Formats: C-alpha cells, sequence, structure tokens
RNA sequence: AAGCCUGUGUACCAGGAGGGGAACAACCCAGAGAUAGGUUAAGGUCCCCAAGUGUGGAUUAAGUGUAAUCCUCUGAAGGUGGUCUCGAGCCCUAGACAGCCGGGAGGUGAGCUUAGAAGCAGCUACCCUCUAAGAAAAGCGUAACAGCUUACCGGCCGAGGU
RNA sequence: CUGUCCCAACGUUGGGCCCGGUGAACUGUACAUUCCAGUGCGGAGUCUGGAGACACCCAGGGGGAAGCAAAGACCCUAUGG
RNA sequence: CCGAGUGGCUUGCUACCUCGAUGUCGGUUCCCUCCAUCCUGCCCGUGCAGAAGCGGGCAAGGGUGAGGUUGUUCGCCUAUUAAAGGAGGUCGUGAGCUGGGUUUAGACCGUCGUGAGACAGGUCGGCUGCUAUCUACUGGGUGUGUAGGUGUCUGACAAG
RNA sequence: ACGCCACACGGGGUAAGAGCUGAACGCAUCUAAGCUCGAAACCCACUUGGAAAAGAGACACCGCCGAGGUCCCGCGUACAA
C-alpha cells in the first residue's frame, strides 16, 4: 500500500535513512520510523509511506506512521498544549518550574519536594492554579504533562478522600 | 598483534551463526580466518529470550567451571569453537588459526560472505553482539 | 525442623591464600573532581593509643563533649613519586604506554630496582601528549616509593614501590600536575594529599596466622556436649551430602589464615602531625619510638606493627567531612602494664 | 474419585444386572425437562450438544451438567418457559473400584456411566427463535462439567 | 529505642534470676524474653542494662508470684562502657517492674540506678533515689 | 495405573553381526565366508560430519519448532479482535460503518396510585400534532424537578462496512 | 555447684610436622585429571553430549569410588540341620 | 457439585535393581538448591476515611530465632519476633557425631496357648571396626610451557 | 572476645504495575512498531583472586662477561616441609 501526506506550506520536511525531520515556525521534530518493509520518503511536496506488504501488522504501522507525521506537522505550526489544574484540600501545594524540571513542595504536607524532569523543548508555564504544557513534539509534551500528574500519585491511601494533586484539564 | 589472515570477514550486520558455520569450514580447509567488527555481528529473534539464554550460560557453572565469555569478542569465538572438533589435533589447529576482533585492526576492509548479511530495512527482531555484552555486564571497550 | 542459620564466614574474600605482594594494591580509585592531585600515600604501622576528642558530629546529643577514641599510630614520612606512567585505552582494556622518570633518586632505591642511567623524559612525554591528542589516553598514575630509612623502628632500607593514580581537573592539567611533581624529585607528604578529619580507605596485608582450623578460620562451632568428648572437638560435621559426590569449595576447611590483603573503608584521619606527641612510654611494643611525621587513624588498621599500609581518599564515604577535630588529649601511657 | 479413572472405554461392556448386584442408584433426576407435554415438532429451533470424543460419563457428571443447563433455562425462561430439553443417554455401564493388593482384585461395584461415541447428541433442546441464545448458554455451562470438548449444533434453525 | 549513650555487654539471659529493685511485692524475677530482640541459632537470648524484658515472679508475695510482667533492667554486674571510656559495673543484677506505659508498678525504687536508664525511662528515673 | 499381573497370534531379543536412531537386547534398514570395485537401503545433505546454506510456493515470531516409535518425546479441560486463508447472509456513492456538529419539538408535568412522582417506585394504557426527525422513553441522574445522553432525523466526511 | 550450654579463648604434657635408624599390614580385573546432564538391569571416573583439564609433590578434614572388612544374623525357598 | 490438570513431600501398588551386605528412626553438625512466598522490597483490589486488616501480583537477595512435655518425625504449649514458610539433595549428612526409639541374646506385666512359646501390646537392661590407593575439595610447594633480569601493572575470567 | 574499628549512596536495564504517543478498527485502546517510569530481585558501583587468558599479556629500566639470582651468615612483619 501507499499513503501520501501533503506537507503544509508553513512546513518543510527533510529525511535521511529512517529519520524524518519536520521544521516549522514553531520549531522542529525528528523521529525514527523503522518497521520491516515500510519506506518513508519525502517526495517534493509530499511525504510518502509505502510497502509491498499488506498484512494486518503492516497496515497497523503504516496507519501509525501517518498520525505520527501529521502530528509533527501540527506540532511545528500550531504546536501542542495540555492544560492542568493544581487542586489541593488541606495543604497548600507549591508548584514551580526550576531549571528543566517542575518541582512540587508540601504535597499532602510532605517535607520532601517531589519533582520530575521536563522532556525535550517542552515549555511549562504556571499561572496560579493553572498549568499549561506546550511544545512541537507531542511525544515529549504529552509525557511531561502525564509525568506531572503521575508525580502526585498515591497508593498508600484511599484516593477518593485524598484527591490532592495536579490533573490534566485539557487535552489537545 | 599481527595475524597473517588469508581471509578477513566483516561480521557487521551479519547473522553470527551463519558466518561462524562458514568460517569453521574454511579453517578446517587450511584457511587462516580473521573475523572483524564482531561487536556489530547480529543474531535474529526476540531480544528478551536471546539475552535470557546467554545470561543462563553465565550463571551456570561450579568448581569444575563453565567459563562463558561476555565480550562480543569471545561470544563469537566460542560460537565458532562449537562448530569445530576443537579437542582433536586437526580441530584445535583450525580453531587456533581463527581469531575474532572488536572493530577492524587491519587496513583492508573485510569481505561479506554470501547468505550471511541481514537487511535492517526488512528486520526489526534481532540484536547486536555488543548489545548482548553490555547487558551481560561487559565493559564496553569498543 | 532444623532452624535456619547463615553460613560460616564470607565467600567474598577468597580464595583464602597467602597474598602475592606484602605491599597492598588498591583495585579502585576516587572519582575525578577537584584540582589534580595524587590519590594516595603510605606509611608504616607503629601501634595504638587513645585520644580524647571534642564531639565533632553536629547530629550527636554529645556534640561538643569530651569523647575517648582509639587510635592507630602510623608513621607517614615523605614519599617520592619517581615516575609518571601513562595508560592508553585499547579494545582489551588499559595498557601502559610509557613512563617519564627523573634524575634525583634516593640513595637506596637501587636495593629494589635497576635505577635508570639513560632515559629520555621528553621522548616519553611527547609520546604521551601525542596520545592525548589522539584521544587514546587512559588515566594517569605515578610510580611511588617509601623511605623506610627515615623510619628507625623499621629494619628495612629497601623501599616499597607502588603505583598511585592521579585524578583531578582536565587531563591536560593533571598531566602537567604530574610531570611537575616527578621532575622535582617526586618528594611529597601526607599533608599534600590528606587533611585531618577526612575519611580514608586503608589497605594492608593482615597479620599472618599460618595454618588454622575451620573454627578459627571460618567461625564454625566446636563440637558440643557429649559430641566434644568422642574424639572430635574442632572438626565440622561433614564435607557435604552424598550427592553431589564431591566436596564443594564452599565448605569451611583448614588452611592459610591471615596474611591476606584487605581494604578497610571509611577510616577517619584524626590527626596528621610530626614529632613525638603520640609515642608511648617505654616505646610501642615490638616497634620502637615515634619521632617524626605521623598520622593518627581512628580505630584499627589491618596488619602487624611495622607493616606497610596504604591510604586513599575514601571512595564511598557515608558522612560529610568534619575537618581538624579538636584533640584535647593524647595518651602516652606505657602499653606495658 | 477423579473421572480419569473411568472416562475411557478400556473395559468390556458390563451391564448385565442379572449377574451384577448392589448397583448404586442414578443421581440423574430427570431426562425430560421443560414442557414434556408438548412435542419437539412444535418448535422452530432445535439445538443439540455434541460430544467430540468417545467417552464414558458417570451419572454424577450427567446430573451436574444437566442441572447447570436446565437450571439456567429456568432462570432465563421461567419455571415454565416455552421450551423442552432432553438428555438422551442413560448410564448403563456399571463401574468398579478395587478398594490384599492385586490379589483377587476384581473391584466392588461403585457406580454407573453412559458410553457416548464422538459425534453423538448428549443433549437436545427445543425452543423459540427468541430463546435460542439462552439454550446456547445453558449448553456452554453443561459442557464445562463433562470430560470431552463439545460442539453446540443448531439443527432445525436458520434465522441468523 | 532511644540511644543509651553507653555501650552494653548483656550480662543476662533468658532464664536468669535477678533482683526486683522496687516495693511491688516481688523479690526475685526470672527473665523470660527481651523486648525487640531476635537472636540466632543456638544463641541464648540476652538482656542487659537498659533493655525492657518480660519476666515472671519467682519470689515474693503470693499475689505477685507466678505473674508474667514487663520490667526494665536497671543494674547489672557485667561492665558497660561510657563515652569517656570508663567502665561501670554494679554489685548485683536488678530490674524494676513496669506497666504498658512504662511507669513503675511500685511506689519506690531500691538501690541505685544507671543514668543511662533515665534517658530511656523518665518516669522510672524520676522514682530513683540514687542515679549513678 | 505401572518399566503391573495373566492370556493369545505373530515377528524379533535371548542365541543376530553390520548401517541408522546422541548413547541404548528386541524401533527403522539389514540377516553375515574372505578380499576387492561399484550402486543403493534406513537415514541424512549449515557446521561439528560424508552430501544442498538446492528449486518453485505458502505459513509461523513463539527460538513455537529443529523430538517417527518411547518408562524416555508431555501437555489438558477451558480460553484467544495474534495472524493467514475460504464460504454464506445483509447494508452501501439515492453516501453505508464509525466519528464529529446540529436537531432531539408540542398536546402533556399521560391516567391511575400518592402529600408528591412530572420517560425512568408500582399498576394500566402506550394514543396524535408539527415534521427531515423525536418513545405515553433504552441507560445514568434527583427528595421530586433539573441535568446527561440511547433511540430516531439532518449535515460534514467519502468507501467499503457488518 | 559448675565451660553441659550461651561461645568460645589462652595455656600444659604426649603425639602430630622436619631429620637419622628400624620397618610391617589392609587392599589391587584393567584403564583412570574430572565435572554437569543424559543413557543404561531403573543408583556411571570408563557409554553419549557438552563443560573443564600443563605435570609432579607436601599437609588436611573424610564428599564419592552404591570405599575396605565378613558367601545377610532380617525375609523367603530346600520333600536342609 | 461436576469437569481438567501439575507435583513426586504422604500413603498404597508393583517386584525392575542389590541378599559372596548400598548401616535404621529421630537428633546433630556442615554445604548447595527449589518456590507452591511466612517476613522484608515494589505493586493491584477492597465490604480501601485513618490506623489495623483481608485477598491478589512480581519476586528466592537476605532472614525465618529461644524454650516446657515427648526418642519422637509430627504435634501441643510459652514468652519473645519484621516473620519466627514449606520442600529436595540415597526420607543430604554413622570410612562425622549421638544411640533416646525400632529390632538379638536377660527379665517382668497384661492377653493368648495344654505346652514349648507368641504379640505390628507395655516395661527395666543391653556393643558403634578400618593406618585413604584413586577421585573431590581446602591450603602449601617443585617443575615444564610462554622465551636474560629487576620493578610496576593490565584484566579474560572467578567469588561475595 | 565478653572488648574496639569499618561494611553506601548512586547509576543502567527490567518484572508485576502506573502511564504517554498510537494504529490495525476514521472512535476507543499502556502495545501491535515506538516511548516515560517502576522491585530487597538483574547489571554496574565496592571488596577478594586472577599471566597457564596456548591470542600464554603490557610498560620502564638494567644486562648478555656479566644484570640478576642461589648457597652462606644474623634474624622475623613469615612459617608444619
Ligand atoms: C570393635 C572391633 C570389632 O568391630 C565391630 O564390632 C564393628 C563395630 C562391627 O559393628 C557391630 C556394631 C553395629 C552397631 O554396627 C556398627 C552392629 O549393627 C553390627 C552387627 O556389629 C562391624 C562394623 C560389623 O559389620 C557390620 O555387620 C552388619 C551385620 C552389617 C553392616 N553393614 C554391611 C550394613 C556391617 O558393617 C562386623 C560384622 O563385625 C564386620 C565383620 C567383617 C568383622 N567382624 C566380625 C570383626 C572381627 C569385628 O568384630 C571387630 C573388627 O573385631
Ligand atoms: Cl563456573
Ligand atoms: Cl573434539
Ligand atoms: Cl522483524
Ligand atoms: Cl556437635
Ligand atoms: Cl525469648
Ligand atoms: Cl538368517
Ligand atoms: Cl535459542
Ligand atoms: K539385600
Ligand atoms: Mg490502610
Ligand atoms: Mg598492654
Ligand atoms: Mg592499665
Ligand atoms: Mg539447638
Ligand atoms: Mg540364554
Ligand atoms: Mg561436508
Ligand atoms: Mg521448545
Ligand atoms: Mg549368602
Ligand atoms: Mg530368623
Ligand atoms: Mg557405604
Ligand atoms: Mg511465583
Ligand atoms: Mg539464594
Ligand atoms: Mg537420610
Ligand atoms: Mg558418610
Ligand atoms: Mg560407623
Ligand atoms: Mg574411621
Ligand atoms: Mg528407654
Ligand atoms: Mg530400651
Ligand atoms: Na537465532
Ligand atoms: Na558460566
Ligand atoms: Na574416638
Ligand atoms: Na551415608
Ligand atoms: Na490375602
Ligand atoms: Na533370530
Ligand atoms: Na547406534
Ligand atoms: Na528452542
Ligand atoms: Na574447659
Ligand atoms: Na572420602
Ligand atoms: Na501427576
Ligand atoms: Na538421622
Ligand atoms: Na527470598
Ligand atoms: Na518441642
Ligand atoms: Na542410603
Ligand atoms: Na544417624
Ligand atoms: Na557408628
Ligand atoms: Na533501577
Ligand atoms: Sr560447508
Ligand atoms: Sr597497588
Ligand atoms: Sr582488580
Ligand atoms: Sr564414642
Ligand atoms: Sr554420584
Ligand atoms: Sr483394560
Ligand atoms: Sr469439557
Ligand atoms: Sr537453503
Ligand atoms: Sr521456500
Ligand atoms: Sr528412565
Ligand atoms: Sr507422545
Ligand atoms: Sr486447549
Ligand atoms: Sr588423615
Ligand atoms: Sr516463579
Ligand atoms: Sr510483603
Ligand atoms: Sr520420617
Ligand atoms: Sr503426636
Ligand atoms: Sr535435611
Ligand atoms: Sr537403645
Ligand atoms: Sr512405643
Ligand atoms: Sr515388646
Ligand atoms: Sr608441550
Ligand atoms: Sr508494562
Ligand atoms: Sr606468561
Amino acid at each position: 500500500p501507499r499513503v501520501e501526506l501533503e506537507i503544509p506550506e508553513d512546513v518543510d520536511a527533510e529525511q535521511d535513512h529512517l529519520d524524518i525531520t519536520v521544521e516549522g515556525d514553531n520549531g522542529s521534530v525528528t523521529r525514527r520510523l523503522w518497521y520491516p518493509d515500510i519506506d518513508v520518503s519525502v517526495d517534493g511536496d509530499t511525504v510518502v509511506i509505502e510497502s509491498d506488504e499488506d498484512n494486518a501488522k503492516t497496515m497497523s504501522t503504516i496507519g501509525t506512521f501517518q498520525s505520527h507525521i501529521e502530528n509533527m506537522f501540527h506540532g511545528v505550526t500550531e504546536g501542542w498544549e495540555y492544560g492542568m489544574e493544581v487542586f489541593y484540600s488541606h495543604f497548600p501545594m507549591q508548584v514551580n518550574v526550576e531549571g528543566d524540571e517542575v518541582v512540587i513542595e508540601n504535597f499532602l504536607g510532605e517535607k520532601a519536594p517531589r519533582r520530575t524532569t521536563i522532556h525535550g523543548d517542552t515549555d511549562v508555564e504556571i499561572d496560579g492554579e493553572e498549568l499549561t504544557v506546550s511544545g512541537p513534539d507531542i511525544e515529549a509534551v504529552g509525557q511531561t504533562a502525564a509525568d506531572i500528574e503521575q508525580l502526585t500519585r498515591i497508593n498508600d491511601k484511599d484516593v477518593r478522600v485524598f484527591q490532592d494533586g495536579v490533573y490534566i484539564t485539557r487535552k489537545p | 598483534a599481527e595475524f597473517d589472515a588469508d581471509v578477513i570477514v566483516d561480521a557487521r550486520d551479519c547473522i553470527m551463526g551463519r558466518v561462524a558455520s562458514q568460517v569453521a569450514e574454511q579453517a578446517l580447509d587450511g584457511e587462516t580466518v580473521a573475523v572483524v567488527n564482531a561487536e556489530r555481528a547480529v543474531i535474529t529473534g526476540r531480544e528478551e529470550q536471546i539475552v535470557e539464554k546467554y545470561e543462563k550460560r553465565v550463571d551456570i557453572g561450579n568448581d569444575n567451571g563453565y567459563f562463558y565469555p561476555k565480550r562480543p569478542d569471545g561470544i563469537f569465538k566460542r560460537t565458532i569453537r562449537g562448530m569445530l572438533p576443537h579437542k582433536k589435533q586437526r580441530g584445535r589447529e583450525a580453531f587456533e588459526s581463527v581469531r575474532v576482533y572488536l572493530g577492524n585492526p587491519y587496513d583492508e576492509d573485510g569481505e561479506v560472505l554470501d547468505g550471511t548479511s541481514l537487511d535492517r530495512l526488512s528486520n526489526i527482531k534481532f540484536v547486536t553482539l555488543g548489545e548482548i555484552s553490555e547487558t551481560l555486564g561487559a565493559n564496553k571497550t569498543w | 525442623p532444623q532452624p535456619s542459620r547463615p553460613r560460616k564466614g564470607s565467600l567474598g574474600f577468597g580464595p583464602r591464600k597467602r597474598s602475592t605482594s606484602e605491599t597492598p594494591r588498591f583495585n579502585s580509585w576516587p572519582s575525578d573532581d577537584g584540582q589534580p592531585g595524587v590519590q594516595g600515600f603510605a606509611g608504616y604501622k607503629a601501634g595504638m593509643t587513645h585520644v580524647v576528642l571534642v564531639n565533632d558530629e553536629p547530629n550527636s546529643p554529645r556534640e561538643g563533649m569530651e569523647e575517648t577514641v582509639p587510635v592507630t599510630v602510623i608513621e607517614t614520612p615523605p614519599m617520592r613519586a619517581v615516575a609518571l606512567r601513562a595508560y592508553e585505552d585499547t579494545p582489551y582494556g588499559q595498557r601502559p604506554l610509557t613512563e617519564v622518570w627523573t634524575d634525583e633518586f634516593h640513595s637506596e632505591l637501587d636495593r629494589t630496582l635497576d635505577v635508570p642511567e639513560d632515559h629520555d623524559p621528553d621522548a616519553a612525554e611527547e609520546q604521551i601528549r601525542d596520545a592525548h591528542e589522539a584521544g587514546d589516553l587512559g588515566d594517569l598514575r605515578l610510580i611511588t616509593h617509601t623511605v623506610p630509612d627515615a623510619v628507625p623502628s623499621v629494619p628495612k632500607k629497601k623501599p616499597d614501590v607502588m603505583e598511585t593514580r592521579v585524578g583531578g581537573g582536565s587531563v591536560s592539567d593533571r598531566l602537567d600536575h604530574a610531570l611537575d611533581i616527578v621532575e622535582d624529585g617526586g618528594e611529597h607528604a601526607m599533608n599534600d594529599i590528606f587533611r585531618a578529619g577526612e575519611y580514608a580507605d586503608v589497605a594492608g596485608v593482615t597479620k599472618g596466622k599460618g595454618t588454622q582450623g575451620p573454627v578459627k578460620r571460618w567461625g564454625v562451632q566446636k563440637r558440643k556436649g557429649k559430641h566434644a568428648r568422642q574424639g572430635w572437638r574442632r572438626r565440622i560435621g561433614n564435607l557435604g551430602p552424598w550427592n553431589p559426590s564431591r566436596v564443594r569449595s564452599t565448605v569451611p576447611q583448614q588452611g592459610q589464615t591471615g596474611y591476606h590483603q584487605r581494604t578497610e573503608l571509611n577510616k577517619r584521619l584524626i590527626d596528621i602531625g610530626e614529632g613525638d606527641e603520640p609515642t608511648v612510654d617505654g616505646g610501642f611494643v615490638n616497634y620502637g619510638e615515634v619521632d617524626g611525621p605521623y598520622t593518627l587513624v581512628k580505630g584499627s588498621v589491618p596488619g602487624p606493627d611495622k607493616r606497610l599500609v596504604r591510604f586513599r581518599p575514601a571512595v564511598r564515604p557515608n558522612d560529610q567531612p568534619r575537618l581538624d577535630p579538636e584533640v584535647r588529649y593524647v595518651s602516652n601511657e606505657s602499653n606495658q602494664g | 474419585k477423579p473421572a480419569s479413572m473411568y472416562r475411557d472405554i478400556d473395559k468390556p461392556a458390563y451391564t448385565r444386572r442379572e449377574y451384577i448386584t448392589g448397583i448404586p442408584g442414578s443421581k440423574i433426576a430427570q431426562h425430560k425437562m421443560g414442557r414434556k407435554q408438548k412435542d419437539a415438532d412444535d418448535y422452530p429451533v432445535q439445538i443439540s450438544l455434541i460430544v467430540e470424543e468417545t467417552v464414558q460419563l458417570r451419572h454424577g457428571s450427567l446430573e451436574a451438567s444437566r442441572l447447570s443447563a436446565n437450571r439456567h433455562l429456568i432462570k432465563e425462561l421461567g419455571e415454565e418457559g416455552d421450551y423442552k430439553m432432553t438428555l438422551r443417554k442413560f448410564p448403563h455401564q456399571v463401574l468398579r473400584e478395587n478398594k490384599d493388593g492385586m490379589r483377587a482384585a476384581f473391584g466392588k461395584i461403585v457406580g454407573t456411566a453412559a458410553r457416548v461415541q464422538a459425534g453423538e447428541q448428549l443433549f437436545t433442546a427445543y425452543c423459540n427463535v427468541e430463546d435460542a441464545e439462552h439454550v446456547k448458554e445453558a449448553f456452554r455451562r453443561a459442557y464445562n462439567k463433562i470430560t470431552p470438548s463439545c460442539r453446540i449444533k443448531v439443527e432445525r434453525g436458520e434465522e441468523l | 529505642m532511644e540511644a543509651l549513650g553507653a555501650d552494653v555487654t548483656q550480662g543476662l539471659e533468658k532464664g536468669s534470676l535477678i533482683t526486683c529493685a522496687d516495693n511491688t511485692g516481688a523479690r526475685e524475677l526470672k527473665v523470660i524474653s527481651v523486648h525487640g530482640y531476635s537472636g540466632t541459632k543456638n544463641r541464648l537470648p540476652k538482656a542487659g542494662l537498659g533493655d525492657k524484658i518480660t519476666v515472671s515472679v519467682t519470689k515474693g508475695t503470693p499475689e505477685m508470684r507466678r505473674q508474667v510482667l514487663e520490667a526494665v533492667v536497671v543494674r547489672q554486674r557485667k561492665p558497660i562502657r561510657r563515652p569517656d571510656g570508663t567502665r561501670v559495673k554494679f554489685e548485683d543484677n536488678a530490674a524494676v517492674i513496669v506497666d504498658e506505659n512504662e511507669d513503675p508498678r511500685g511506689t519506690e525504687l531500691k538501690g541505685p540506678i544507671a543514668r543511662e536508664v533515665a534517658q530511656r525511662f523518665g518516669s522510672v528515673a524520676s522514682a530513683a533515689t540514687m542515679i549513678v
């Protein structure tokens, strides 16, 4: 099979070997698209994903590569953003960005600061009880958002009563 | 330290077992063989089960001993030994006229033996000898 | 149902054989951080005493109070880095590339080595720098030796030679740092490397006890009660089960005990001085009188009096350093009595 | 006692009651279920449970499977739902157990079983197109209580 | 437990008979167990100055005899080492009966107590006539 | 149940070599004077190891498997949108399947029961208007309302879907 | 009451170890540097597959040689005592 | 309930191996192992507020102890404990120990027998050989190989 | 020894598990390719042995008519020979 993705005018995509790079006004993203017998190439104004095989496993990856590339198109132009709300009940939670990692202090009254490093060129902006994670690589951004929510995970006690933590409010 | 090899084989991206099989045959026919870029030789399959097999070989042993190599260096050398009657005169002579190297210490580039090369564009389930050695705990000296 | 019980002795210090070199050989070095510097030193064990110290630990309820502490006195005269050996990184690990020697040699270094009469320091140095350009230079170390002659209590004059790694800033800088030391005469002291209050790892060849049985050597029980009168007193029950039909090397058996190399971790240096402040009245038993450069190590040190011991900056410290501890008293009371 | 002991047909047929005494009663409560006053022809759908391997099924298993199947039909169609089910096999084969070692080993009588050849109908139910999926569910529960793997086959019925 | 501020060589074992240094009515106490202790094969469980032990009353008033109670070791003959190096030893082995909250069951303590025990059990110490 | 016990017919071991089966009384080839050349049998042809890294085609991703027979080689009932292949029925460019947007309206909060019950406690009935649709309501939700959606209709999309 | 034990230590005498002299016995189908598995009359240093293995010598405690020692004293059998 | 299995710890069955002998039970001492996990680590569910639990998953690194009766294994009981898990190694281990039980020769009691005497009943007493040839391992030497010496190292592997 | 001293942290990769991106199947989906995490367990770290590693190693200096070694002698930080 073969699928043709016309690259946006705002964007220009180059590719060597199994690596594809996508650059736009919002940045650039490089990925590796390696799977048996699937050739990904840049044919002038379009990206081509093709293979001589058409079995379920091959069709699966082809459809997967497409979305990965379309997501890259969207990332280098409009960008990707996740919104988060920091909710707490008894202990005022302090969420700050320090260096290349977001730190959370006084979670549930804990003396030790919980933290996590930010993935890639992802940007985390905090304004009160609202957080916004954004960047060109949906992979990196999506993880950073998730990691922040995971950062306040609690297994010891009943989550229904202890609901403190930062949650994903808006998904792109 | 210098090895007058009548043949220099490049294992890069080549199926270890298939190369070994041919290198054994040649050493038994009087050829002095040198396998190069061992760290880049490859073996097909699911990495997790492959590693389990080689890890088991490391754990096995006792006082008598079962010394199994961890470096891609010896893994390949041992693979070859298993295809030679190394305890017989003729067999030990052949095995001893075969050496494996990390990278290529020669000026010539090795040759690729027919039917031993693997196509990375058609295969995703395979592993590198070097990757196995790192997993085994070897000190990446290559 | 036969209660559980840990085995007798550790399986990590074997085989329990006589050591090859009476001079200890570190098998690991500190990490490269601060400025370049020799990562070790050596001295000769003299004996023990105790010192009264002011509790240093900031987390101790006794902080600031008098505290008695055991101390092993080690004579640490100046040593001499006589050469700079360079290692190159190869597919088979590290290998010595070349060495840069000097001209100034101790009058009796020829009791152990065939001292150099003709050498080319720059030729060697050049080969090293070319290697560094190529990016094949492995760590850098100094050939070092002691001056037993400076220690009256030790009968030997024949110097003990060991190699000590040099760690530091950039390789270029520590390389230069090394060459400087050597060129001079190599003469350096405990001061140059250690400061009282830091933690050092001490290595040494333990006291020898010749052949000893399983009880003493491995810590197995003696026969008990009625069993102790039947003809067996200090022999283990059996050498193993019916199967496997062989004796495993893990069963505690007789053999050489002592005179093994040991590396004791995190030994606190209580004080580095010089003179005779630590000497005991009557003299250290089986040793003599201390009156020169010395070091006070907290606690015990492997080896008998007179043996060579090696110091190294702790490679795995647990506590932060509390420099120059206040020593309010050093006992000089006779050790005979 | 495990069925492994009696599931195979590795012994002569042993059914002659004129030469066998003290045979335990059957645990099978009924062979005709549902509305036994009605005919099988009065139904559009007819589904049978077919045994895929030749075997012996102890009366204890027949009852357990017959039970778990009809018990489901009751729960889903009511104690009088419009359906009828039949267990067509009867446990004729008498079973022994040797419970002195191998001396005079001929076993004492301990039970009865039915011999079923592969491809035979053990159970056959008749229902309306609506209750077709309910009878299929009763059989699924039934074949989980007899030794062999089975096929739930729809004989009279094509509303698919 | 809270550090003692002194090194101890346990001088007692399971089964040892010791003095009950109080006015509870129990004169002799038999050591049965050591709170928080876990030994090793063949090792007779040991207790020393400062430990909380379970005990049975061997000698004393009828009401007290045969009772299984908790207690605190206050004195022992085997030496203990203090921070300044000096060793400290007593004339006998003694313990004081205690309740769930570690308060002495009796009203008065007989004989001297070790200062180290005071650190651990304050209410016990604040009943001591002498503290050495 | 047994490498169990006890029959029966037969071939074999015993008393049967040699070839094969890793080894191995009775499994396969094979019944054998000596010596010599040749061709096969069982079995095998990537190396160890004589002969193929043989050809056309397909499947498998688990190292499944590379294990005729067997005390010896396990693998079961039950389950599987892992994947490949074949058949039947129905829907679909008069636009299907799914997703997204929009609409989801009135008589009337049906009657009854009830202080109240207004799709949704229970009982009965389950009717007709506007219209391109829209139940006397399929599932949550409320003290009861509210609220959120399923059915149902319209658009966007565009090719197979079930 | 105590080293029976916790829990072992040091010491004493005679051996043990090295040297001169004296100088046996048990045991021996052969071969034999083995180890892990397998196989086999079902409990192999010797068969099969691998692994390991440079030779000789000293001291040791006894895991294996289904170790050495005695034609099983249990059990059954004998037209035995 | 019924149905399907895995293990080879119990018991039973069989009679293949040894009757010109493969030393018993229990205990002890010393070594290795298995996981069907008692504790410890990391997790999932809860009839999960918390605390304390109950159930389940990965997981064998380490730990799993001291005592009273009994020859006991097993088991009962006590106080401690994070917990005081189970099993294999000729039911590991007598050319290592012990010798309390079973099971010689002495004796008593009960039951049986005309009796000698018997008991899958109880009870008191009642023996533990050998100088290691080979192999195995723990430690110590002498030689040869690598191919003049001194000193310093490297690290394939190996152990925890 | 009954006395005294010392015996990590941290990295890397995983299991169960928590997730991200994501298709087969326009949706959904932690999984099919890819990825972020995550056990006292695995690897590294750390300690001990280790030129007989038969690819039997490296470096520096001394020496081949003399470097060095053995015997001898006085002794032990060593030791049954
Ligand atoms: C103290 C010295 C004596 O030594 C003994 O008494 C031993 C402890 C004795 O042992 C004693 C003591 C004891 C407890 O066994 C250790 C007992 O069961 C036997 C019967 O007698 C041995 C082990 C017996 O040999 C054993 O004979 C058993 C019947 C079978 C067993 N093996 C094969 C299972 C076997 O080793 C044996 C039958 O005596 C061996 C026979 C070859 C030679 N004897 C006759 C000699 C002359 C001995 O008398 C002796 C050397 O003078
Ligand atoms: Cl090994
Ligand atoms: Cl061979
Ligand atoms: Cl692949
Ligand atoms: Cl003992
Ligand atoms: Cl206790
Ligand atoms: Cl014939
Ligand atoms: Cl494999
Ligand atoms: K016998
Ligand atoms: Mg809780
Ligand atoms: Mg003294
Ligand atoms: Mg004094
Ligand atoms: Mg005990
Ligand atoms: Mg015959
Ligand atoms: Mg060939
Ligand atoms: Mg397989
Ligand atoms: Mg006989
Ligand atoms: Mg008899
Ligand atoms: Mg024997
Ligand atoms: Mg498990
Ligand atoms: Mg273990
Ligand atoms: Mg046994
Ligand atoms: Mg034995
Ligand atoms: Mg014996
Ligand atoms: Mg003996
Ligand atoms: Mg008795
Ligand atoms: Mg008796
Ligand atoms: Na492979
Ligand atoms: Na190994
Ligand atoms: Na004796
Ligand atoms: Na034995
Ligand atoms: Na009978
Ligand atoms: Na014949
Ligand atoms: Na054969
Ligand atoms: Na396989
Ligand atoms: Na004594
Ligand atoms: Na032996
Ligand atoms: Na079974
Ligand atoms: Na025993
Ligand atoms: Na464990
Ligand atoms: Na008991
Ligand atoms: Na045995
Ligand atoms: Na015994
Ligand atoms: Na004995
Ligand atoms: Na980790
Ligand atoms: Sr070939
Ligand atoms: Sr050294
Ligand atoms: Sr080392
Ligand atoms: Sr004895
Ligand atoms: Sr054996
Ligand atoms: Sr039969
Ligand atoms: Sr079934
Ligand atoms: Sr081929
Ligand atoms: Sr083909
Ligand atoms: Sr068998
Ligand atoms: Sr089979
Ligand atoms: Sr199945
Ligand atoms: Sr001996
Ligand atoms: Sr497991
Ligand atoms: Sr747990
Ligand atoms: Sr038993
Ligand atoms: Sr009992
Ligand atoms: Sr045991
Ligand atoms: Sr006895
Ligand atoms: Sr009895
Ligand atoms: Sr009796
Ligand atoms: Sr030779
Ligand atoms: Sr996962
Ligand atoms: Sr060498």
